[PDB]
Parts: structure tokens; sequence; C-alpha cells
């Protein structure tokens, strides 16, 4: 089973390279959260970090797509495509 | 900074070539070397030992630091042909004395706190 | 400056093959690179002006005889000065041992005025001296 | 002559309390590091080693202990004949020490009598 | 532009006007010998031999206290000034008494090391020293006055970062003696402090009271985990034992100073300790047995049971690597009720932004800020070091705290505001007065303690103080890098364990009863037996056997903090780590090998297999826990506000109450302390009179 | 004097005595377990509380150069008596 | 005397190895880096590496130097520097009643013109450096372990080598001959930090970085 | 000694006893000293 369990966003606090997830998360984070509030959506943040998504599936597995220098729009198109499935 | 004068060797091409010599100064010696120290181990396993040792020294990638180990092993090969090591100094390569020591993770947490 | 049969040796120093460290004692063990604090019983400050390499501490046991605190790490009373971090850092890996570096703390220079213990409206007022 | 340095023994006061104060001075001069010294607060208030253990195998000799000493507790003795069939033996621990103190009191309260003067 | 310059021994530095001489000297590296100036501490003239002489000038100043000037040529070793020095130092020694072999300050002595260095090779005193009776200040202190050299140092520190004031001077003359005149214990979460800032063997402590010498020790650095300040500390081993935990400096998070729980705690992790692995016979009594039959029964009861009935609540005293090694052995089991002990409101943002679980204006930022408001908390227990802090801040910014919780001691002066819940809500409307005072602020702090969060209405009141800061943001009256929203956290394996992914509470595992419950160093008792369902499993994975040992099967002896070298997050988010100072006692391993080596049995073996391994696991599930010794800032409070907004709990009439409101309950709270002796001594203490604690002290 | 343990060994003056289960006795065995029988503790019990009619004293340990080094101990709390550090003798003030 | 105790200083013997270390320095620029007299009336000639023999030879063999006698070749190992290896050389001359320093410098990895040829008492000397420190000298006739044991892993005398070393010696049974193990100290070297805190000489205070 | 006999001490031996190397008499080294760390005492009561 790959049930989606959590989500990681890692993203820099000034980086160029994560400007567009910052543009993403003041805007859409909190529509998102009210979609799926039993879902743990995990920003935790650092510096000069490359910016990266991890989505944890059911019995231990974990994705790294990473959002390197993606735009909002992009950001969001990459969340609705890994949580487009249920599973 | 990047540059500076060698021991013996200009290149990684002649500090192979110190090399090849030297294990051939060491192949051939090994059964003199057991017969005239009584070795008790067979030959064969005399000349792959000088292999192995020869070998755990491969990832060495600087013409100034093979001119150390090639000339080090040559004092090593002088001591043994004209009998300043004995049979204890011989027998010490051959680590038989200690117990193996595990390499599996399970195994070490299972003795102590070694990481 | 010196033509001395010079040859291109950019490959970082790698003289651990030399030391004759076994192999056990040379990755399994994490130096600390660390501007040692003063001693806090004490005040003076002779004591924090030199970079130390220190290898990480490993079993002591107690002998079964009177019972000292027995070791078998050899690496453990080991402790190496450097003037100055760049020096320290760069004899770990030379000698191939994995590092972690912590910078020296500087205590932050702290105003002090001695009109201040009796301060007209200031709570800085001292009731004692 | 009576500086002659020997076997080791801690001696006592006069009242019969020990002398040694865990000061740990001769502990921290020690050449060969043949001392180990622990203390803890006695029942009584001053406070005594728990474990003054002289590695016998160890000691050169040089006499540096009692000269450490602020108390005159550690001396080296007159004696010389503590020779012994096994190296546990030598390996002296504060009983055996405090046994060596109430055995050559007699004579190693002469000695330092006819040469503390030089010190 | 103010710069004066000055001139240390002739070579000219650029000093601040205002700054002493002293301060002066120590910018070329010459350090003047003093007595009684600490630098933390107020500046008072008592020591006299911080005397130098200044260039053509007939008298010898106080570099201590006077501030240069234009063109001042400050001769430090001027011969006037070492005549000085020898002359203030013979008048020290004089009454000195003959303690050097039998006083702890013995070979960490200033007035010994200053003696070597600055001072005479001999007496000229032949005349009767004085000799002082002893005071009783408490159980911890040893106080041998008659080796005082009235410095005034325990005077400054008590009035100045403690705020009590008992110590003082009483006579004068010669006999003049510093003390407490009638008998009083000097008893506060700083007090065993005072025994560094004593440059003599005056003050010293009683648990390790001459038990070893400073030249002997091999001194360690460590982060305390007794706390969640996350203070620095120096821990001393030598033979592999622990005698003394020493602060270190940082400036920031304990500047020089650490909480008595911190320091008198070593005593804890050397009695009742777990150091065998314990299965329970056909009796059902725990008894000991080898590690691999241990691990064996362990991982096949993990292996047959699966899904949401296999939980972890992990304790307060945990490490990262622990809590992230948990988290992915169960992770793949497919149990994700990782719960801990401490509950933070899940309602909302909860653990997902990280700036809602957090002092996110730091420990420093405290002395930038005006005003302050605590809700339902008492910093003099639940984080000493912070308390500290905002004294501090309250000295000399001038800055005015304020209080919703129960009027407690709090060393200085607040204005209660009541302690009824409901006044949260009044400040969001701005009708209670104290509204209109944080919109004036510069720079607001709000600080709500985790404490507070236990409550069942912890929902409630962070939404509550989210509309207080939210309220006071709109107004431009703070700053756009001030961040206003603070949670003081008590427990010190709570930042690292939320920011994880950790559930933060424990009523997942009441909602869905598991049975083989992970108890990974759980020591508060919230879970018992009883709610668990019939046959449960349950594993102890802790260090001292108290509360989570007797309710368990196959009891894992665990790694203490001082055994490990651990990652362990503060409350202000900073990620320090430990070092080992000593290895675990007997068989007792550390905490992330025995659940890999535990995974590898149950067939589920994980990834990492060393400590930089499983450092590393910790970055990709978290970059924070790596940044040592640095805070990564957090942000998006607009973001967590507006999901606050989403449901609604409401407020209750119960007063916000600490669980600590006074000393006797702030010793004992952890298992380490619970298990402690000299600690003991401490709350027996407090709570009867002087006469319940006293022995013959002399050395 | 020496308190024999329940295991029946002598136990010395720190208090050392090996358990029942303490594998570490065999060396005990056709041997004999060095231990004093001069218990300091005790024998510095039975000196007698000097009276002095002064404020401080100063205690050398008797033998001047052979004794220790001289302390001043201060005998003004009439409650208890003031002892020496170095040898435990003990003085107090006679009603002050 | 007003200085019953300091040790009387000699300003002559300053002025005359003052004078001489200029006249050397003028000799040789191209090896001669610093030179300096210490307190105590002694003279340390800072050369480079390469004029190791040269300068030996110009000091064994000029009319007004005559220092023909090798006192000891030693090396200090510093590993907070560059050129760990800091090779000294302590050369006395009879004719003129003096003695000499010459030191120069040498990373691990660097070898040093054996001073065998000048002066034949290095030839010992030179193989102690090269088993205690590691220090390699080329040219050298018999260069080879001097001191340590046969078989014998390691440079003892640098910084980094462990005090107890890395194996001891026993005699085991099994075998019937002595043999080699990883050390296990009954009582491990209790390491004393006796450094005080405070400035101990003002003379010698380094300015700050 | 019967000329001028030693002071005379209470814990000076009143019998001299002579080399016991050898003898079951001789010298055992062991610890002084106590234990460190107490092992926690499981609960006798048979729990649940
Ligand atoms: C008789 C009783 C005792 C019996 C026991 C005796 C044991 C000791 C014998 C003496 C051993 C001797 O010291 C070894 C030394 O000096 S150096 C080893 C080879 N290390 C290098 O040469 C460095 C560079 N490495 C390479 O060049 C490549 O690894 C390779 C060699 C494979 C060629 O590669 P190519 O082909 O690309
Ligand atoms: S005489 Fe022996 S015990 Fe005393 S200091 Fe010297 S080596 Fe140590
Ligand atoms: S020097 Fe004397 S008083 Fe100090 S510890 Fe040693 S025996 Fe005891
Ligand atoms: S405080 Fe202690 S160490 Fe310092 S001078 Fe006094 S007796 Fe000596
Ligand atoms: S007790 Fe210590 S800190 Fe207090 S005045 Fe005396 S010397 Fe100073
Ligand atoms: S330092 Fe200024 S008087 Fe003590
Ligand atoms: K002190
Ligand atoms: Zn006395």
């Amino acid at each position: 089973k790959l049930g989606l369990r959590e989500i990681r966003i890692h993203l820099c606090q000034r980086s160029p390279g994560s400007q567009g997830v910052r543009d993403f998360i003041e805007k859409r984070y909190v529509e998102l959260k009210k979609a799926n509030p039993d879902l743990p959506i995990l920003i935790r943040e650092c510096s000069d970090v490359q910016p990266k998504l991890w989505a944890r599936y059911a019995f231990g597995q974990e994705k790294n797509v990473s959002l390197n220098n993606f735009s909002a729009d992009q950001v969001t198109r990459t969340l609705e495509n890994v949580l487009s499935g249920k599973a | 900074g990047t540059s500076v004068k060698p021991i013996f060797s200009r290149d990684m091409n002649e500090a192979k070539r110190r090399v090849r010599e030297l294990y051939r100064a060491w192949y051939r010696e090994v059964p003199n070397t057991v017969h005239l120290f009584q070795l008790d181990i067979s030959v064969k396993q005399g000349r792959d030992k000088v292999r192995e040792m020869f070998m755990k020294n491969a990832h060495v990638t600087d013409p100034r630091v093979v001119d150390l180990l090639v000339i080090k092993g040559k004092m090593e090969l002088e001591e043994t042909i004209n009998v300043w090591k004995q049979r204890t100094h011989i027998m010490r390569f051959f680590h038989e004395t200690e117990a193996p020591r595990p390499t599996d993770f399970l195994s070490k947490f299972y003795v102590g706190h070694d990481p | 400056t010196q033509d001395t049969q010079l040859i291109a040796v950019d490959e970082k120093l790698d003289i651990t093959t030399l030391t004759g460290v076994p192999e056990e004692h040379i990755k399994t063990r994490k130096v600390r690179i660390f501007v040692p604090a003063r001693n806090n019983m004490q005040s003076g400050v002779n004591n924090t002006k030199k970079w130390k390499m220190e290898f990480d501490t490993r079993e002591r046991w107690e002998n079964p005889l009177m019972g000292w605190s027995s070791t078998a790490d050899p690496l453990s009373n080991l402790v190496l000065t450097f003037s100055t971090k760049e020096d320290a850092v760069a004899f770990a890996e030379k000698n191939g041992w994995s590092f972690d570096v912590e910078e020296r703390k500087v205590p932050k220079p702290k105003s002090k005025s001695y009109g201040a213990n009796f301060s007209w409206n200031k709570r800085t007022r001292v009731s004692t001296k | 002559s009576p500086r002659f340095r020997g076997e080791h023994a801690l001696r006592r006061y006069p009242s019969g309390e020990e002398r040694c104060i865990a000061c740990k001075l001769c502990e921290a001069v020690c050449p060969a590091q043949a001392i180990t010294i622990e203390a803890e607060p006695r029942a009584d208030g001053s406070r005594r080693t728990t474990r003054y253990d002289i590695d016998m195998t160890k000691c050169i000799y040089c006499g540096f202990c009692q000269e450490a000493c602020p108390v005159d507790a550690i001396v080296e003795g007159p004696n010389f004949e503590f020779s012994t069939e096994t190296h546990e033996e030598l390996l002296y621990n504060k009983e055996k020490l405090l046994n060596n103190g109430d055995k050559w009191e007699a004579e190693i309260a002469a000695n330092i009598q006819a040469d503390y003067l030089y010190r | 532009s103010n710069l004066i310059e000055v001139f240390v021994d002739g070579q000219s530095v650029m000093v601040e006007p205002g700054t002493t001489v002293l301060q002066a000297c120590e910018k070329v590296g010459m350090q003047i010998p003093r007595f009684c100036y600490h630098e933390r501490l107020s500046v008072a003239g008592n020591c006299r031999m911080c005397l130098v002489e200044i260039e053509k000038a007939p008298k010898v100043v106080a570099a201590c206290a006077m501030p240069v000037m234009k063109g001042w040529n400050i001769l430090t070793n001027s011969e006037k000034s070492k005549k000085a020095r020898e002359g203030v130092m013979e008048f020290l020694l004089a009454n000195h008494p003959l303690d050097c072999p039998i006083c702890d300050q013995g070979g960490e002595c200033d007035l010994q090391d200053q003696s070597m260095m600055f001072g005479s090779d001999r007496s000229r005193f032949l005349e009767g020293k004085r000799a002082v009776e002893d005071k009783n200040i408490g159980p911890l202190v040893k106080t041998i006055m008659t080796r005082c050299i009235q410095c005034t140092r325990c005077i400054r520190f008590a009035s100045e970062i403690a705020g009590v004031d008992d110590l003082g001077t009483t006579g004068r003359g010669n006999d003049m003696q510093v003390g407490t005149y009638i008998e009083k214990m000097f008893m506060s979460e700083l007090s065993g402090n005072i025994i560094d800032i004593c440059p003599v063997g005056a003050l010293t402590s009683k648990p390790y009271a001459f038990t070893a010498r400073p030249w002997e020790t091999r001194k360690t650095e460590s982060i305390d985990v007794m706390d969640a300040v996350g203070s620095n500390i120096v821990v001393s081993t030598r033979t592999g034992e622990v005698m003394r935990i020493l602060p270190r400096m940082h400036e920031d998070i304990n500047e020089e100073w650490i909480s008595d729980k911190t320091r008198f705690a070593y005593d804890g992790l050397k009695r009742q300790r777990l150091t065998q692995p314990m299965i329970r016979n056909e009796k059902g009594l725990l008894t000991y047995t080898t590690w691999e039959d241990a691990l064996s029964r362990v991982a096949g009861m993990l292996q047959s049971f699966q899904g949401n009935d296999v939980a972890a609540i992990a304790g307060g005293l945990v490490d990262a690597e622990a809590l992230v090694a948990l988290k992915d052995l169960l992770n793949r089991v497919d149990s994700d009720s990782l719960c801990t002990e401490e509950v933070f409101p899940t309602a909302g943002a909860g653990t997902d932004l990280r700036s809602n679980y957090l002092l996110n204006t730091t420990i420093a930022g405290v002395e930038e800020a005006d005003v302050i408001l605590l809700v339902g908390t008492n910093p003099r227990f639940e984080a000493p070091l912070f308390n500290a802090r905002i004294r501090k801040s309250w000295l000399h910014n001038d800055l005015k705290v304020a209080l919703i919780g129960s009027p407690v001691d709090l060393t200085y002066r607040y204005d209660h505001l009541g302690d009824s819940p409901k006044i949260l809500q009044d400040i969001a409307s701005g009708n209670h007065p104290f509204s209109q005072i944080l919109k004036e602020a510069k720079k607001p702090m709000v600080v709500l303690g985790s404490s507070a969060l236990q409550r069942s209405d912890g929902t409630a009141i962070l939404a509550a103080v989210s509309n207080i800061a939210q309220n006071i943001r709109l107004s431009s009256g703070v700053t756009g890098d001030w961040k206003v929203m603070n949670i003081l956290h008590r427990i010190a394996s709570q930042v690292a364990a939320l920011d994880l992914g950790y559930k933060p509470g424990v009523e997942a595992i009441r909602k869905n009863p598991p049975k083989v419950l992970f108890l990974l160093g759980a020591d508060g008792g919230c879970i018992t037996r009883q709610d668990l369902p019939k046959d449960c499993f349950i594993i102890y994975q802790g260090h001292h056997g108290d509360v989570g040992a007797p309710m368990a099967d196959v009891i894992l002896p665990g790694a203490a903090y001082t055994e490990k070298s651990a990652t362990y997050v503060n409350t202000e988010g900073r990620a320090q780590q430990t070092k080992v100072a000593v290895t675990p006692p007997g068989l007792a391993r550390e905490d992330w090998k025995i659940i890999r080596a535990l995974s590898e049995i149950a067939g589920m073996t994980l990834p990492y297999d060393t400590l930089d391994q499983v450092r590393s696991r910790l970055e990709e599930v978290s970059p924070n826990l790596v940044r040592y010794d640095d805070v990564e800032g957090a942000n998006y409070f607009q973001q967590a506000n507006e999901l606050s907004k989403l449901v609604n709990q409401q407020l209750l009439a119960d007063p916000l109450v600490p669980p600590q409101l006074t000393i006797k309950d702030f010793y004992m709270t952890d298992s380490i302390s619970r298990a402690s002796q000299t600690m003991a001594k401490c709350v027996k203490a407090v709570t009867e009179g002087i006469q319940a604690v006293e022995e013959p002290s002399i050395c | 004097g020496v308190r024999t343990s329940p295991t029946g060994e002598k136990v010395t003056h720190t208090g050392q005595a090996y358990d029942d289960g303490d594998y570490r006795r065999v060396r005990f065995s056709d041997r004999q377990k060095e231990v004093n029988e001069n218990f300091a503790i005790d024998l510095i019990a039975e000196q007698p509380v000097s009276e002095v009619g002064s404020r401080v004293i100063s205690c050398d340990g008797g033998g001047g150069a052979l004794g220790h080094p001289r302390v001043y101990i201060n005998l003004d709390k009439e409650t208890k008596t003031g002892t020496c550090g170095y040898c435990g003798l003990q003085f107090r003030q006679p009603h002050h | 005397d007003t200085r019953p105790t300091i040790r009387p200083r000699n300003d002559v013997v300053h002025k005359q190895l003052s004078a001489f270390g200029q006249y050397v320095a003028e000799i040789l620029p191209k090896y001669v880096q610093q030179v300096q007299v210490s307190c105590f009336n002694e003279l340390e000639i800072f050369i480079h590496p390469d004029g190791v023999i040269p300068v030996l030879t110009f000091l064994r063999d000029h009319t007004n130097a005559q220092f023909k006698s090798l006192a000891d070749l030693t090396a200090v190992d510093v590993p907070t520097r560059q050129n760990r290896f800091e090779i000294v050389y302590n050369l006395l001359s009879l004719r003129f009643n003096s003695q000499i320093r010459v030191k120069t410098y040498t990373d691990e990895l660097t070898p040093i013109e054996s001073s065998v040829t000048v002066y034949k008492a290095a030839n010992w000397y030179e193989r102690e450096i090269w088993d205690m420190f590691g220090v390699f000298f080329a040219n050298h006739p018999d260069l080879r372990r001097i001191l340590t044991g046969y078989g014998f892993e390691g440079h003892p005398f640098r910084k980094d080598f462990p005090l107890s070393g890395y194996v001891e010696l026993r005699y085991d049974d099994e075998v019937k001959r002595v043999v080699a193990e990883p050390v296990e100290l009954a009582q491990e070297f209790r390491k004393f930090d006796l450094n005080s805190p405070w400035e101990a000489f003002p003379a010698y205070r380094q300015p700050p970085e | 000694p019967t000329t001028k006999p030693p002071t005379a001490r209470k814990y000076i031996w009143t019998n001299h006893k002579f080399n016991v190397s050898g003898t079951p008499q001789q010298y055992v080294p062991y610890s002084t000293t106590r234990k460190k760390i107490q092992e926690w005492v499981p609960p006798s009561t048979p729990y649940k």
C-alpha cells in the first residue's frame, strides 16, 4: 500500500531557487490544508538548501520530487500531481 | 602550491614501475624466506600475503607517496633478507593470535559500543 | 620559484598510508576541532587561544584487580594544538580523519559603567555595595 | 642513611587519625603515575581517601611523593626487603600501605626526626 | 566617529567612549588581574588588584571602573603597577587560611594562580591569622567563610542575576563577614552558580566536595537536556565517571550560568540504572537476559502485529537520532501513532508550520524587546535560564513584563493581569488596558508556556494568543523582522520530536488502543496498562527505571544524555549536539543503535548504519536538525493564524495554574532528577526548615 | 573496630566488602584479606575536646614542622565544636 | 650582587654572535632567511631546505667559521605548520670556541639532502630522524630504521602518534612464539591538563589576530 | 633500642611479621572503593 502519509517541503529562506515555493506557500498553502486537514504537510525550512519535496507513502516509502527553481504555479501543479492518486 | 618536487618518481608511471620490481623482489625470496626462517606456513600463503599487502595500498594516487611505500617496502625486504627479522616479526604479518573481529553491525552491537 | 623537477601534485595530501595507523582508528574515529572554553571556576582566558584536536571517547571499564580505568583505545589521550582553524582542519583529512568543527566563541563586548550603580531613575541602581 | 627511600607507608598523627587528607599532591607529582587516589566525604566530617593505591612495580622510588606531601603522610620507609613471589603482591592498596605505616612507624618516626631540619 | 583612541602599553587601540581601562587592555590581549570584577555582574572596586599605572599620572587607577579618554598610555607592566599588584595580593594572602591541600578550589583557584604570576614568593606577615565561623545556606553550597576575600561577587550575583536579596555583608573593618545574618538557605534555580563566580574555595559544591582535583578531570563539552533551554555545559569525566557539570559560555543561550537541576543531577545518572535487558519469566517477573533474546521477542511481536496496533510514546528526554529511528521502524510497520508525552495543540497548522511551536524571537531577542507577556507559565522553574534573560533585559533595558498565569514569584516585579483565561480575549478585543500598551511597544513579545497547552483547552488558548499577535501585527508599531508569537517548551525532546513529525500529545494512543506500544523513554505516566487493551506488549528503552519500567515486559537498557552523541533542539529552534562523556554502564547501548539493531532482527532493516548515516537521514526529514548552533528562522505566521481561525474551541473557567509554583516542585521533574540523591536533599530542605539539612562540612 | 560481613569477611574502614554473589572473592581463599584494624574514623573520636578561653585557636597537629600546616579555627558557634580539617582534633570555648 | 638569583647576562658574547650572524647572512643570502641571537647568547640560522648542504659546508670549511663538529641533528614536530617537521643542526667550532644552530623546515613528503657528505657524524643521526619522525633523506647510504623494532609501523615521535602506541607484545603459548596484539592498558594514562589560564610571561604575548 | 627505645604509640604493632610472601598469609590486592552504578531493582510484584 502506498497511500499518502505525509508531504515534506524543504525550502530555503532567501535563496532565489526557492523563491517560487515561497510564492506558493503564502497563497495556496492554506487552501490545501483546508482540503486535507488530516494530511501532515511539513514545511521544515532551512538556509542554502535546494527546494525539494518528500512524499512519505505507506509501508515506509518516500519519493524525492525536487522543485528546484519551480514557480508558484509549477509548485502547485507538482502538488496536485503527487496527491492525485489517493493510494 | 599545486607543484612540489618529487622523491624518485616524476609521475604515476615510473612510480608504478618501481612498485613492479619491488613486487618482483618480494615474490622470488618468499620460498627462500620460508626456508630460511623455518616458517610453519607453506610457501603459497606467503606469496599472496605479499600480494595482499601490495593490494591494500592501491588507492594511493600520488607519486611522492608511492615512492615512500616503495622505499619502505625495500627496507622491509632488506630486513627480511639478512635475517634481521625473526620468526615472530615475520608471523606478525599473519594476524594469528587475535580473534576475528566481526564486520556485521549486529555483532558489533552485541559486543560493545564500538562504532 | 624553485626549479627542482617540479611536477603537478594537485591531488590532496594523503599521508594516511604512511602514519602506520591501523584501519580501525582511521575511519570510525570522529575528531573534533574546537577552542576550549575557559574553566568556569577560574576567570583567566589564557587557555582559550589555541585550537584543540581530540578524538571521541571510547569504552573505559574497570579492572578485575583493584580496578583502575582500563582502556583499549590508543587515541584516547591524544590532544593536539593548532594556532588557526584552517591549519587544524587541514591536519585532519591530511591524516584522513572525519572531523566536525565548532567555531570559536568570542565573549561579546559588554558596556560597563560604574555610575550606573547609582542611577536616579533606572532600576539598575544597586541596594548594596 | 636516614634519607633512604624504600617501601612506602602512610603514617598517622599521634592521636591516631591518618595524616593523608587527600590533596592528591603525591598523585599529581608522581613521575610514573604509580599513585591512584579516590576521595569521598567521611561519615564524621573531615574526609580521607577511600582508595590510595601505589603501584610498586610502576614506582621509581624517586621520593617525590614524600616531598610533595604537605602533612608528611606518604613516606618511603627504611625497608627494602619486601620482595615477593607474585606480581600482584607488589600492587599495594590503602590497607597494605596503612599496615606498613603501623609496622615501620617506630623507624620512620626517628628518620624524619633526624632529617626534617635538613628539608 | 565616537571612537576615542588609547595606547595600551603604547600600542594604539580604538575604544568606544565609556570603555573601562580593563576592556581596553583586553583589546590588545593583556588581561588585567581581577577578583571582584566579573563581566556579567556590576563593577564594585573591592578587588583593588585591577590597579594599573596610567602614564604621566601619579595615582594608580582601578582599571575595573575608570573610563578611558583621549590619549592614555595604560602601562600594564610598569614597575609601579607591579609593586601595586604585589602589595594588594600580600594583603589578600595575609589572613587567608592554609587550606590549599583541603580546599576544593586547589588547582583552579584564581588566588592561587594569580599568586604564581602577579605576587611575591614569600610572606612577611608574622602575626596571627583571623578565623570566621562557618554559615549554612543549604545542602548544596559548601561554605568555608574563613577563605573568603570579600570580593562581594556572591552578593552582586544574588541581587542581580538571582533577584533574591539574602546575601550581604555584615559588620565593618577586618571583622566584616559576608553571609546572610539570620540563618536562611540561599535557594534559587541559579543558586549553584555562586560556586563558579567565587574566586576562592569559600563557596564550593557540597555534592562534589573533595572528590576530584581539577588537573585530573577530562572536560567534555555537551548540551544539557534537563530543561528545554538547552544550556551548553562542560561535563568533566575522570576514570569513566562523572563528577561535575560546569557551565559553558555561549552569550546567547545560557550566558555563563546553569540551573541547579542542570548542575546537581549527575548523581541521578549513577542510581537506579538499567544495564541489562529484562524479560518477564513464567511468573511475569523481569529477569536478566541476553540482548539477542530481548531483540528476538520484540521483533517477533512487531512482525506479527502490524497496522495501527503498534504505537510509540516517545519520552521527553530522548534524542533526535532515536526519534527518527523509531519513526522509520514503525513507518515500515505502517504505524503512524508516533506520540509524545507533551500535548501540543494539533488543531490548525499544528506541527506543520515550524513557527507555530518555537521561540521565534530567540533567547537573545529578549534583551531587545520592550514589553513581554507571559501566558500561563512559570519561567522561573520551567526554563530558569530564560527567566534569567528576562530579568537581565528587565534590569538594563527597563523592559516591562506582564503575566496572565497564577501570581508566582518571578524574582523581578510584574503586573498581574488576573489568572482567568478570558483575559486573553479581552486583550484581543482591546477592552483590557494592556491591549493599548502592546500597540505602543515598538518590539512587543508574547510568550505562551507549553505547560498551558497541556490543558484540555490548549487549542483555544493558542488561538487566543495568535489573535493577540495578529491584532498587534496589523498595527505598524512592530517591525517586519520582529517575531511576536513565541512558545516556550519545557521538556528537551519536544522541538526535535515535533520537527520530525511525531504527533504531539498522546490522544492517538487512547483513541486507537495499540497492543505493541513502544515506551521510548516515556516516564510521565500519561498512559497506563488500564487504558491499553488487555495483553499489551510494552517496550521500554529508557536509562532509569522509574515509571515506564515496571509496566513493561522487554526492558531495553538505553544510553543517558552524557553517554551518547545525540542531537537536542532547544525551545528556540537551535539544534545542538552532545558528546560522549562516558560510555553507558553495563550492557546498555546507544538508543539509535538499539532500534536499528532491532529492525535488522525483525527483518525490516533500516538504511542508516552509522551516526553520520542517521544524522544524514535526520537531515532528509528536517534539514534544520543538522545546522548545529544556527537558529533557522521560521516564517508564515499569518498562514498559521489563518488556519487557527478555522475550527472553534472555547475557553474554560479554570485559572492558568503552572505545574510548578514554588521551588519545592522544581527539583523533582525527570527520571534522572527523580533518581538523584543530592536532589532529594534539596526538596527535603525547602519543604521543612533549615534544621533538616546540615553536615560536618570541612573540605 | 572491624565488623564482619554476613558472608564472613572483614569490612574495611572505607566500607568495602565483597558481596556474596561477587566472583572476585576467590583471590582471598587460601590467603588473607588485608585490612587495617586501627580505624582512624574511630580512634579520632576518643580524643578529648580541648577547652580554651579564646575566640580563635591555632592547631598545627603538634611537632611544629612535623605536623600539618597551621590553621586557625573559629570557636564562636557555641552549638558545636571546631575541628581542625587536617587532623580532626576538636576545640571548644568553655561557656565562652 | 643585586641579582643573586637572576642568571648574569653577557653582552660581549651577544655582540660577537650578532656580528657573526650578519656575517653569515651576507655571505649566503640565497638560503639564510632570518637569523636571531637568543637572550642567553645562542645563535640560530634559519636556512631554506635547499641550502642544507651549501650552508653546512661553508660553516665547516670557512677559515672564519671552522664549525667542525656536528653536536646533534634533531627535528621538532609542529603539526600547526604547513611543514610540520623542523630539522635542527647544532655545530660546535673548536677553533673559535662557539656553537651555532642551523634549522630548516620540511613537510611529510619531501626529501632532504643528507649531510653525510659534510659531517659523517650525521649518518646515524639521519636514521633516527627518519625512524622517529619519517623525514626521508636522499643520497643517504644506509637509510633504515635504527631505534624502533623490526617491522614497526608509524613514526613514534610524531605528535599525532599515541604515547602508548598501537600494538603491545605477548608470548602466546598456542603458537609458542612471541606475538603482537592491539594495545590494552591495565590502567589508562591519566592525562593532566595543568596549564594555568593566566598569562605567564608578558614578553612573549603573541599579538592578537 | 635498649639505650634509646622509640616512642610508643597505640597503632604501632606489637609483633613484627617477616616476609609473608608465599605462605598463606600474603597480601592480595583488591579494590578498596565501593560500587559506582546502582542497578535498578526490578519489582517483585507480579504486575498487571
Ligand atoms: S617515589 Fe614512587 S610513588 Fe612516590 S612519587 Fe616517586 S614514583 Fe611516585
Ligand atoms: S600528598 Fe599526602 S596528603 Fe596529599 S594525597 Fe598524597 S598522601 Fe594524602
Ligand atoms: S581558596 Fe583554596 S586553593 Fe585558593 S588559596 Fe584558599 S585554600 Fe588555597
Ligand atoms: S563568599 Fe566568595 S563570592 Fe562571596 S564575597 Fe566571599 S569570596 Fe566573594
Ligand atoms: S578588578 Fe577593579 S577592583 Fe577588583
Ligand atoms: K569557587
Ligand atoms: Zn590539626
